[PDB]
């Protein structure tokens, strides 16, 4: 209300009213999934077009051979975010010939959105983040919040009726987490999640966005055609 | 006052929102992308008949295999097109060939969020980026202050977008020829336009592999626009 | 050895191909003319690196001149940009020895000899023999204004013969190039060995060598 | 943050005015009246003291006039602490000047790097603007004898007479009345005066509130004089004129 | 650093401080600028409020940048002042690098941009200030004449006006400027415009200044006799 | 080397310069113009290090021509000797200081007077009725003492310079190509074409 | 740029079949002077790493803080720090690697020969070297300064290509190095008796021995020398 | 003083042919009269069918190659995974090198591939950055000792056709991937004999349109 | 570095 | 290559009875050739007189810069600067570039306007103050000066003699001097009078 | 500098 202005004023009952504005953006985004087994972590995302002329707004960033994200929110900070786990992951290669811990890179992202929180004249994040990784202690899942909040999860979804498709992840939690050297059952079970968050609209070839990472399987996106496969 | 860089409870940013009207009040501007090359067009719309209309330069070459046509607060596009030029030609200074067309949207855009209390304000400019490589080759791209870009097989921005928009859903299919797409953009100008189109208040470029990109002669445009009139009496 | 000479026919610009690491032959086919646009041509003479380097810089900054003037940039505003530059660098040890050739309506043809020492010079010959720079043709006797377009080449091909014969540090093939206007045309690549056989039994000169 | 409490002393208004500025001149017209008037043969620089006491030391005092170098001088309306501020940076660029060209500056040129200065207070730094008016005169050897008048718009014109203060409406009905071209110092000194003492908002115009000034060739030959008049010198010039 | 965002837009998508910088020019005294077939004539209105003024010594209000650009303007006169002093510096520059004066697209494009970043930097209000520049390109005999605005937007006019009550002066123009035949002469040229100034003026003595530029950096202000001849002139063919 | 000789006579200021530009044993050139014209009626002439000596004159060139459009005036010779004296006095002391001489030939309006000035790359200054940098210096010093007059006319200026360059020809062992004349007077500055 | 002042000797090491040994003598000369008799110049990181090094103890002593400080760094918000994200001998390395080159390029390097000796997270043996000019490279053998010329020809007879690391016990790996501080404690003239021995094993894991001395030494043949030719 | 250079000795050799190319070196390292390792590889795989080699100062020619494999990452990043053509490559790798103009690497660098016609490509560096297309190179050491013998082996120079005496040299022909291996050897074979910083082993990286694979033979260890 |  | 002997020239100070007197040639070279004849080494602010011998460069510049300090004391101390302040402030103006000095000798003469005493001082080139009752010297024959002026100089001299005495001590000291001579000027100082004197001299 |  009057404790709104800024990044830098507590309201009377402790809340951070920018940060929870920068939280909604996230709501209005485009619904997209996470999850893992032991051996492979999967992202699923749902993408965004302007009209039927537009193409579909790009929704995963790979960060490096063994990691990357994808977005919900302002595309521009996931762009943001996404170069400087780039850089994060980059200096982790070459300084110690070390590939970046997914919890280490976790721990990097949270620190980065709180400064914006503290200090006048910025703002925070508008985006949320799905980071899936394969490091020294296998697969991993991690949700971001621009508040700087980040937790490991084994599934969870972001944006617009992303509640759907975590009830269903709730209920599978037992089936596909045991989806162990199975790459395409692990992907079935994320589109038949992120399928639970959709409305009169349906998956169609140039819609749908999967990213996979495993123990033998680099970070690789799949766009068009790739994907039919899966529809 | 409040914050440049604030969030509305709705999670959008005042500033950039603010920018879009001023986008909203711009002069007409058309893209629209082939195999054969892509199209661009603008409504120069003068103040007074006694301003010099060639002298409006709303349709801007960045390199040979890349156009840009803009629309909103025009003087805001020229530190862009400065931008976009640098980023093109230092591609070409560090490795030997031509930039990609999204790199180089890309780039352009990384300026849009560069503000706060860095530029005091978000661009109060539209621009249709339009060129040609190997890789992806045609393509037409909408570049915001927002910082987003989307690509489009055709695109209209200014006062006449959402009416020229629906036109363009209607009319676009894949197989287009560059002739045909010339006197598409011509069509739809002339329709959303106050004033009466001529070659004097409306100009056309292209962007093909072979000759690159190419701003349109007030000749040239006014022969395709006594063409346009002739096809249309045809039915 | 690099020669850049003006005629009635317009600019003729001739160069070996050879690089030096001091008594050792690195390269006989080094391009020693850079081609920065259609009406543009500029030589290289000192090190391979400064001149290679700041020559394909110059070509991005004429370049932009064009795209912000939409205009052809002039031969006086090219070679300044680069004199400008090289002068920013003065006694930090750059090495360059360079004409700026080419032709515009405003000036038409021109040649600027432009120094790693900031010298900036126009003038109608322009020669670079062992590590002097000349404004005078390695022979100059032939010289005439009005000369034949192919018999103006030959000129040209047979001075870096002259010099690529008595130096050590000149030689491998002449490249040749005819500046005019609607731009520049190369005139091809002529290996030396080959060549000197050649003009020997042609124009019965090199009598001091024997075969 | 810091936002809150910002004046933004470097806007426009909606009419296309800097508020600051334009109440900057208000706070100037509540200033003692200064007037400079240029004849043919010198330039004169009268000024009046704002309600003096009894017991102000008059002769080592100086709130209007101010020297900037040998050829020009400056009457003062508004704040002394800030005409002071840019007086000392004018006296700096006439000596650059002088070190620079080995010759004296013009007097337009020192005129328009103080209207510069002022201009920028104007147009970024979000400070206040200098609450100062100045009348320049001055000799060169280009335009001879000079009158210019800076405000804090950072604004400047040239006039053969000029009034900056309190009541320049008035005063400036009575200059554009006896004021002519052919006009000598001598007339030039009994005019200022005259004006004055119709102007002043006092009940009588005496030699302990007046600050008096003439730049005269009345220097031996090729040359030019600044006399700052003296207590004494005022009270002999106002029964000279036939005010007192 | 002073760092304040002056310069932002409203929900309506105006920027008022740029809208507010051109009611300041809307108050200066009025500028035209009309381009015959061999020569370009700058006209500036002289508000006659100011009398007891030494005008041998008053800042004109046509500077020239080069020997062969003038720029004129309405608005804030100590602003002017900065953008003329920034286009003088950038004329020289421009000749000692490019070994060539400016075009006056060029110097016109230089001083727009600088008033555009004015737009769109913190801690800076925009000029309160619109400019008329003329003259001719090195080694060219076709006439130039451009405008700048706050914003920083410009545009080639045959010919335009700017300041107080130029809406009435560009209706003149608009209705008493033909394309296919510009005044073909100097006189022509010169009659048209202090015409034009005439319909706003008030007395025709020492309100008008008139500087005709003419090619191969040929400027000349014209003296208050000259123009008081063409005043007389043009009333006594008006007398009818 | 560089030969720069100036001689101001009763009405103008001639400055001869050497047409040769010479880098260790090569002639670069041999129809140097070693002159800017820094206002209608003020020359200078330059010699010293390649680079510097052009950076530096058209440097200042572009400074009294700036000044010159500004307030629409021209600046006298002495306040534009006094200006290039002052920014050789700064290289010194800089980092990488202009190795450049100059004359600057003048004509004051003002005083119609012609005015010479000798400054060298210390920022030493003097006025001079002639005045010579270089080698060629120490002679033409000697030859001028004895031949020049103040009430010399233009003409007689020039036979007076003629019989330097000749002598300076046989007496200095460089070739330095001939020199370019160019006079100062109230009419300005023009180039003697026969020399 | 400065110059070395205390200094350490020669730093020898060797792979075998199951892991890698290294060994340095515990002095710091002063030049000629043999000041300081108690100097210990391997620094164990964890238990799967040992850094040997040569050259000025001021910076020396500047490393072994930083490898202290960097344990310390990859302990925090690490569950995992003493099990899969541990310090790795190689990453151990890379970054005294990248500060080594860095120091050099800004010309005022550490003035030492490193060797980081240790084994790997599947078990495979990690010896490399790095010195004051970033220089980097590995071998079944590697030695600083003495131990180069005279350690390296007598450890390359036990193990002289990648073939023969699986026939090479610990025994003789020992033996080998042992025996090689004997011969540069006869001939280095800035050595000492007095020497520390890692042994880091896939198996075993890390023995660090201290306190050892150069034992067996041919000295009696000396009491058969007399002059320097015709004396008798 | 302190002197930031050393020299590690050791020798390149860049061979393209019609539809391949090879990047070869010996596995020695050395500084002065000791040898440091006897296989110690500097040729690498830099990914996009790209092999590079910086030899000289081993830790310059690390850092190069670092910096350029680098480069190839964020070029992947910045434009939507595009190849990095042999030349653009090259072009990229001048800067690296300018960029220490007045601190140079001392490295000699040879970078060998397929242009996009997919024909074999070698490009070859000076240490601050000059660089030019070729068929053949060799770089480091032993590089006075082979290239001679490239220039008669590879390009046919000083060859004449039997029974013209010098009126016809030899027609100039693309060498089978197999023949170019031999000439490698033998080149290295011979620079081993003559070169006391050049031995231990060879190992080779041959580049076609199927990618990089690798050969080493031993050499005298002498 | 190499160097006409 | 010594800065202080390229130009050359020589100042000398002397006090007499209720007078002071400054002289110096009027030589400026380059090291061996003589350029200019009309060169003075002695300038004045106010009834202050500042001698300065050394680089010419920098003598034209603390001349140029002394001037610029002493106007602006003037503007805002209402009054002339005396010859014991300006003493003070030549030394800390010196003293301010310790470690990238001004290659000068300067020579301060004046009468102070109050008390009427004859006042001389000199500075080494970074500002160290000798105040001598007697005389000062300065420049490439301080050597030659400071023989001449300890021999001929006496206590108490009237103008006109005191005039003489100076001269002589220039003129012959300037003689054993190459860098020296070509005319040499004298400035006899009384508290509100100073004649100023060109002396024949020998021009080789 | 003059130099006890």
């Amino acid at each position: 209300n009057n404790y709104d202005g800024d990044t830098v004023t507590f309201s009377p009952t402790g809340r951070l009213f920018q940060v929870e504005y920068a939280l909604e953006a996230i709501k209005q985004g485009s619904v997209t999934v996470g999850l893992r087994s032991n051996t492979h972590a999967v992202l699923v995302a749902l993408k965004r077009n302007a009209d039927e002329l537009s193409s579909y707004q790009k929704k995963i960033i790979k960060c490096d051979e063994h990691m990357g994200l994808s977005l919900a929110g302002l595309a521009p900070d996931a762009r943001v975010l996404s170069n400087y786990l780039r850089q994060q992951c980059n200096y982790s290669s070459l300084v110690f010939n070390r590939k970046l811990a997914v919890e280490r890179a976790g721990h990097l992202l949270c620190d980065k959105a709180q400064k914006n929180t503290q200090s006048y004249g910025g703002r925070p994040y508008g985006v949320g983040l799905l980071i899936i990784g394969y490091d020294k202690s296998g697969a991993h899942l991690l949700e971001f919040q621009p508040s700087g909040n980040v937790t490991e999860l084994y599934g969870t979804a972001i944006g617009a009726r992303s509640q759907g498709a975590k009830t269903y992840l709730e209920r599978t939690l037992d089936t596909f987490i045991k989806i162990d050297g199975n790459p395409d059952e692990l992907i079935k079970a994320g589109v038949e999640a992120i399928s639970q968050s959709l409305r009169d609209e349906s998956l169609t070839v140039d819609n749908l966005s999967i990213a996979i990472v495993g123990k033998d399987t680099p970070f690789t996106i799949y766009d068009g055609e790739a994907v039919a496969k899966y529809i | 006052d409040r914050g440049v860089s604030t969030f509305s409870p709705e999670g959008r940013l005042f500033q950039v929102e603010y920018s879009l009207e001023a986008i909203k009040l711009g002069s007409t501007a058309i893209g629209i992308a082939t195999k054969e090359g892509v199209v661009l067009g603008v409504e120069k719309r003068a103040t007074s008949p006694l301003l010099e209309s060639d002298s409006i330069e709303k349709i801007v070459e960045i390199d040979r295999h890349i156009g840009c046509a803009m629309s909103g607060l025009t003087a805001d596009a020229r530190s862009m097109i400065e931008h976009a030029r640098t980023a093109a030609v230092t591609h070409n200074l560090y490795y030997d060939e031509d930039i990609n067309v999204e790199s180089l949207t890309q780039s352009v855009c990384d300026l849009a969020l560069r503000f706060g209390e860095l530029m005091s304000r978000p661009f109060g400019v539209a621009l249709l980026i339009a060129g040609h490589d190997a890789d992806d080759g045609y393509q037409l791209f909408h570049a915001e202050p927002s910082g987003t870009f989307y690509r489009y097989n055709a695109k209209a921005i200014g006062s006449g977008s959402e009416g020229a928009q629906a036109e363009l859903l209607n009319e676009w299919h894949s197989s287009l020829t560059l002739k045909e797409a010339e006197l598409l953009v011509l069509k739809i100008l002339k329709q959303v336009m106050e004033e009466k189109l001529d070659e004097n208040n409306a100009q056309l470029s292209c962007i093909t592999k072979q000759d690159g990109f190419k701003i349109y002669d007030n000749e040239k445009t006014a022969e395709l626009i006594k063409e346009l009139k002739e096809k249309e009496a045809a039915e | 050895t690099t020669l850049a000479f003006r005629f009635q026919g317009g600019i003729i610009v001739a160069v070996d191909s050879r690089a030096t690491a001091g008594n050792w032959v690195a390269s006989q086919t080094v391009k020693k003319v850079i081609e920065i646009n259609p009406f543009l041509l500029g030589t290289m003479a000192g090190g391979a690196a400064d001149c290679q380097f700041w020559e394909t810089w110059l070509g991005s900054q004429c370049r932009l001149h064009e795209l912000r003037e939409k205009e052809r940039i002039s031969v006086a505003a090219a070679s300044k940009i680069l004199s400008n530059l090289v002068y920013q660098y003065k006694g930090a040890g750059l090495s360059m020895g360079t004409m700026i050739c080419g032709y515009t309506r405003k000036e038409g043809p021109t040649i600027y000899y432009v120094d790693s020492d900031g010298t900036r010079l126009k003038g109608d010959i322009f020669c670079v023999v062992s590590g002097q720079t000349f404004a005078y043709g390695v022979l100059d006797s032939n010289y005439k204004w009005d000369l034949s377009v192919e018999d103006a080449l030959y000129l040209g091909k047979r001075s870096i013969l002259a010099a690529a014969h008595r130096d050590a540090y000149s030689g491998g093939s002449v490249n040749l190039y005819h500046v005019t206007e609607d731009g520049w045309i190369y005139h091809g690549n002529h290996d030396v060995g080959e060549l000197f056989w050649k003009v020997k039994e042609e124009e019965g000169s090199f009598n001091n060598v024997i075969g | 943050g810091s936002r809150r409490y910002d004046s933004r002393t470097t806007i426009f208004s909606p009419e296309g005015r800097l508020y600051q500025v334009e109440y900057a001149l208000e706070s100037i017209s509540h200033a003692g009246t200064a007037i400079g008037i240029m004849a043919s043969d010198g330039i004169v620089l009268a000024a009046e003291r704002k309600v003096t006491s009894t017991l102000l030391e008059q002769d080592t005092s100086t709130e209007k006039l101010y020297k900037l170098n040998d050829k020009i001088a400056v009457a003062v309306a508004g704040l002394t602490a800030d005409a002071e501020i840019l007086i000392n940076t004018a006296r700096i660029h006439a000596q650059n000047y002088l070190k620079t060209y080995n010759e004296d500056i013009p007097v337009e040129i020192l005129v328009r790097r103080l209207s510069d200065i002022k201009q920028g207070y104007t147009q970024h730094g979000g400070l206040r603007p200098f609450g100062v008016s100045f009348i320049y005169a001055g000799y060169d050897d280009r335009y001879g004898y000079q009158l210019y008048t800076s405000n804090p718009s950072g604004n400047y014109t040239g006039w053969k007479a000029i009034s900056v203060g309190a009541n320049t409406s008035a005063a400036q009905t009575l200059l554009q009345m006896d004021y002519k071209d052919d006009m000598k110092v001598d007339d030039a000194i009994e005019l200022a005066l005259k004006t004055l003492s119709k102007t002043t908002d006092s009940s009588a115009l005496t030699y302990d509130r007046l600050e008096f000034a003439t730049i005269r060739k009345g220097a031996n030959d090729g040359e030019v004089y600044q006399k700052i008049f003296k207590p004494q010198e005022i009270k002999d010039i106002l029964v000279k004129t036939g005010i007192t | 650093g002073y760092d304040r965002a002056l310069s932002i837009f409203s929900p309506d998508g105006h920027i008022f401080q740029v809208e507010y910088a051109l009611e300041a020019v809307k108050r200066g005294t009025c500028a035209v600028g009309v381009k015959g077939k061999n020569c370009v004539v700058l006209g500036c209105e002289r508000r006659s409020t100011l009398k007891l003024q030494d005008t041998r010594i008053t800042p004109s209000k046509v500077s020239k940048i080069d020997s062969h650009v003038v720029l004129s303007f309405s608005g804030l006169n100590a602003d002017s002042r900065i953008l003329i002093e920034k286009a003088r510096v950038e004329a020289q520059s421009h000749r000692l690098t490019l070994e060539d004066p400016v075009t006056v697209e060029y110097l016109t494009r230089y001083v727009a941009g600088v008033q555009q970043r004015y737009t769109q930097s913190g801690g800076v209000r925009p000029f309160g200030v619109s400019t008329l520049i003329a003259g001719f390109d090195p080694r060219d005999d076709e006439p130039k004449l451009y405008q700048t605005e706050p914003s920083g937007i410009y545009s080639s006019w045959s010919a335009q006006t700017i300041g107080r009550n130029s809406k009435t002066v560009r209706e003149f123009l608009e209705k008493n400027y033909d394309r296919k035949e510009p005044p073909a002469t100097v006189e022509e040229c010169v009659k048209l415009t202090v015409r034009s100034l005439l319909e706003v003026v008030q007395t025709g003595a020492k309100n008008i200044e008139i500087t005709v530029v003419k090619p191969d950096s040929d400027i000349v202000a014209l003296s208050s006799e000259e123009i008081n001849q063409y005043v007389t002139q043009i009333e006594q063919e008006k007398q009818e | 080397m560089d030969i720069i000789l100036g001689i101001r006579v009763q009405d103008s200021v001639i400055l001869a310069s050497s047409k040769a530009v010479t880098r260790g044993i090569s002639v670069l050139k041999d129809s140097d113009d070693k002159t800017r014209q820094l206002s209608p009626h003020t020359l200078m002439s330059f010699a010293g290090e390649a680079g510097d000596t052009v950076q530096f004159a058209e440097y200042i060139q572009a400074n009294i021509q700036l000044y010159s459009i500004r307030e629409d005036y021209e600046l006298s010779p002495q306040a534009v000797s006094s200006f290039v004296r002052q920014e050789l006095a700064k290289s010194i002391r800089s980092r990488r200081p202009y190795q450049v001489n100059v004359l600057i030939g003048g004509y004051d309006k003002k005083k119609n007077k012609p005015e010479l000035y000798q400054i060298d790359y210390l920022g030493t200054k003097v006025e001079l009725p002639y005045g010579a940098h270089g080698y060629s210096g120490f002679y033409t010093f000697s030859l001028l003492d004895h031949h020049y007059r103040p009430d010399m006319t233009t003409e007689e200026g020039l036979d007076l310079l003629k019989l330097c360059v000749q002598e300076l020809e046989k007496r200095m062992p460089m070739d330095f190509k001939g020199v370019i004349v160019k006079i100062v007077d109230k009419d300005g500055i023009r180039q003697v074409d026969d020399f | 740029t400065q110059q070395p002042i205390v200094t350490g000797t020669s730093v020898i090491s060797m792979k075998y079949d199951n892991g890698v040994i290294i060994a340095a003598d515990n002095l710091g000369s002063y030049g000629s002077l043999l000041r300081f008799n108690g100097v210990e110049r391997l620094i164990p990181v964890g238990d799967n790493t040992v850094v040997g090094i040569s050259g000025d103890i001021s910076d020396m002593q500047h490393i072994e803080r930083l490898l202290k400080d960097l344990v310390t760094e990859n302990a925090y918000d690490n569950p995992l720090a003493d099990a899969e994200e541990a310090l790795e001998p190689s990453y151990i390395f890379e970054y005294l690697a990248t500060v080594m080159y860095q120091r050099r390029s800004k010309m005022n390097p550490l003035w030492n020969a490193i060797i980081v000796a240790g084994v790997q997270s599947n078990g495979d043996q990690f010896l490399r070297y790095v010195n004051l000019l970033g220089v980097t490279y590995s071998s079944p053998t590697l030695a600083t300064g003495f131990g180069a010329h005279m350690a390296n020809p007598l450890l390359r007879k036990v193990v002289d290509r990648e073939s023969d690391i699986p026939k090479t016990t610990v025994q003789v790996a020992e033996e080998a190095i042992v025996n090689a501080m004997r011969v540069l404690y006869y001939r280095d003239a800035r050595s000492s008796r007095n020497f520390s021995l890692a042994i880091i094993d896939k198996n075993t894991g890390l023995t660090f021995k201290k306190n050892l001395q150069v034992e067996n030494m041919k000295w009696d043949f000396a009491k058969d020398i007399k002059g320097y030719g015709t004396q008798k | 003083q302190f002197n930031p250079y050393g020299d590690n000795g050791g020798t390149i050799l860049g061979i393209a042919g019609e539809d391949f190319a090879v990047l070869a070196g010996d596995t020695r390292n050395i500084t002065d009269y000791s040898i440091n390792s006897r296989y110690e590889p500097k040729v690498f795989d830099c990914g996009d069918n790209i092999v590079m080699s910086a030899n000289g100062f081993a830790a310059d020619g690390d850092a190069l190659v670092k910096r350029f494999k680098n480069s190839v990452k964020w070029y992947h990043f910045d434009h939507n995974d595009k190849k990095l053509s042999i030349n653009s490559a090259a072009r990229n790798i001048q800067h690296l090198l300018y960029g220490k103009r007045f601190f140079p690497y001392y490295v000699h660098t040879i970078i060998a591939g397929l242009d996009e016609d997919g024909k074999g490509a070698v490009y070859s560096f000076d240490p601050v950055g000059s660089y030019e297309r070729e068929q053949c190179r060799a770089g480091g050491a032993a590089a006075s000792l082979i290239m001679p013998f490239l220039d008669n082996q590879v390009n046919f120079k000083n060859q004449y056709e039997p029974g013209t005496n010098g009126k016809v040299k030899k027609p100039l022909k693309y060498l089978s991937v197999e023949e170019v291996i031999k000439l490698v050897r033998d080149s290295f074979t011979s620079a081993t004999e003559r070169h006391i910083q050049v031995g231990d082993g060879l190992e080779i990286l041959i580049v076609t349109k199927d990618g990089v694979r690798k050969e080493f033979y031993e050499l005298k260890r002498d | 570095x190499a160097y006409x | 290559s010594d800065p202080s002997s390229i130009n050359g020239g020589i100042v000398v100070a002397m006090t007499g009875k209720d007078c002071v007197a400054i002289a110096c040639d009027l030589r400026l070279g380059s090291q061996s050739l003589g350029v200019s004849n009309k060169f003075e080494k002695i300038f004045h602010y106010g009834h202050v007189f500042l001698g300065i011998t050394g680089l010419a460069t920098d003598v034209t510049t603390l001349n140029e810069m002394f001037r610029y300090k002493t106007n602006l004391y003037k503007l805002k101390e209402e009054r002339a600067i005396e010859p014991e302040t300006f003493t003070q402030l030549v030394s800390s103006s010196l003293y301010e570039r310790r470690f990238g000095p001004y290659f000068v000798g300067p020579v301060v003469a004046g009468i102070n306007s109050k008390s009427g005493k004859p006042f001389i001082a000199g500075f080494d080139l970074i500002g160290c103050i000798d105040e001598a009752k007697d005389f000062i010297v300065s420049g490439t024959a301080s050597d030659q000066l400071f023989g001449m002026c300890e021999s001929l100089y006496e206590p108490n001299l009237e103008p006109e003699d005191l005039f003489e005495t100076i001269s002589q001590a220039l003129l012959n000291a300037a003689d054993r001097d190459a860098l020296s001579g070509w005319g040499a000027v004298v400035y006899i100082i009384k508290k509100d009078e100073v004649v100023k004197r060109y002396l024949k001299m020998r021009q080789d």
